[PDB]
């Protein structure tokens, strides 16, 4: 149209990755078993 | 860029400097350095800036100065008459390289 | 002991096409970037361009484009290098190189970490 410009991909240089996520296992599951902690007296004699 | 060629006594370190754009050397330290027999396929013991691979001493050792990157061989011998190439990357997946420095060992 | 093995003598008339065979042993060929490089006689080196062995997406350098393609067959672990219209300045070492490690998280295609270099080949022109 008149004066409106509409930006897209136009080409990608280089190799192609993958987009990710990374998080620290260690730091993660010791997260999981603090909630598990915190979870399982609420529900008591029970497995999460 | 890359002087033509170098001269040094056995027993000395010496300097062969590479000075690019900030694009080549500046944004990127990948700088890495051969040396070429006559009649013979490139060498390797520059990697990065200044690492080196297994089976090579102490005899090199690589450096990065602002926009410029010089290799500094500790002492000489006449095995180290090849000729010298040093090479980075120059953005967009582009490799460049040096040009050459012959060393003349006395 | 990883070892490269590269084609003959290629001697030709200029407007030819001229394919180069890079055949690794030692190592797996999915590991690891294929990179190319030529050298004129009484010159230096010069990058041609690199290949991603694991799928095959290659890229050129800023003046090979047009004339310059990379193949490779991954069962018999095995690279070629087609080039187009030689001229009579194209009579040059050929060498096959092993670049960095091949990962799918960050692009380490561009790295110059030529570690292993082949025997390499002449190509005159006549
Ligand atoms: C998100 O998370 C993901 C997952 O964690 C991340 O993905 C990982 O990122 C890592 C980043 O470093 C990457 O690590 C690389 O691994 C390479 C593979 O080698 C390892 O795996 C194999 C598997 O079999 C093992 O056999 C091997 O022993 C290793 O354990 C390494 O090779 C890489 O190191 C090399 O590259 C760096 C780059 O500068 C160099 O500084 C380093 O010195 C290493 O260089 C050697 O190797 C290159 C190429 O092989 C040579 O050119 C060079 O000269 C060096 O040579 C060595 O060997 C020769 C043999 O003669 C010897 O002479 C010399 O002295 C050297 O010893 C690097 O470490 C992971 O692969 C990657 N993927 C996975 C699945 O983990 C992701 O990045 C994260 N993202 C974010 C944003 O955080
Ligand atoms: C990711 O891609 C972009 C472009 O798609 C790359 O940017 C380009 O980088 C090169 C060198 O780093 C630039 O070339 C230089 O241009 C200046 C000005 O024209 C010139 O004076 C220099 O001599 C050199 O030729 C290029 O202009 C630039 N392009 C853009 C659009 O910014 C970038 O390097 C890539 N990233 C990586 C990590 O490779
Ligand atoms: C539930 O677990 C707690 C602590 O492990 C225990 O004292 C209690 O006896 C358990 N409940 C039953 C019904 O056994």
């Amino acid at each position: 149209g008149p004066g409106q410009t509409f930006y897209a991909t136009g080409d990608i240089i280089g190799d192609i990755k993958q987009a990710h996520c990374n998080i620290s296992e260690e730091k993660w599951n010791d997260t999981l078993q603090k909630v598990g902690i915190e979870l399982q007296k609420h529900f008591p004699n029970k497995t999460i | 860029t890359q002087p033509a060629s170098v001269s040094g006594s056995p027993g000395q370190p010496i300097t062969i400097s590479c000075t690019g754009t900030s694009s080549d050397v500046g944004n990127y330290d990948l700088v890495s350095w051969y040396q070429q027999h006559p009649g013979n396929a490139p060498k390797y013991m520059i990697y990065e800036v200044t690492k080196r691979p297994a089976g090579i001493s102490n005899r090199f050792s690589g450096s990065k100065s602002g926009n410029t990157a010089s290799l500094t061989i500790s002492g000489l011998q006449a095995e180290d008459a090849a000729d010298y190439y040093c090479c980075s990357y120059a953005g967009s997946s582009t490799v460049i390289f040096g040009g050459g420095t012959k060393v003349t060992v006395l | 002991q990883v070892q490269l093995v590269q084609s003959g003598a290629e001697v030709k008339k200029p407007g030819a096409s001229v394919k180069v065979s890079c055949k690794a042993s030692g190592y797996r060929f999915t590991d690891h970037y294929i990179h190319w490089v030529r050298q004129a006689p009484g010159q230096g080196p010069e990058w041609m361009g690199w290949i991603n062995t694991s799928s095959g997406r290659s890229n050129f350098a800023q003046k090979f484009q047009g004339r310059v393609t990379m193949t490779r067959d991954t069962s018999i672990s095995t690279a070629y290098m087609e080039l187009n219209r030689l001229k009579s300045d194209d009579t040059a070492v050929y060498y096959c190189t092993t670049g960095s490690w091949i990962s799918l998280y960050y692009d380490s295609s561009g790295y110059p970490n030529f570690d292993y270099w082949g025997q390499g080949t002449l190509v005159t022109v006549t």
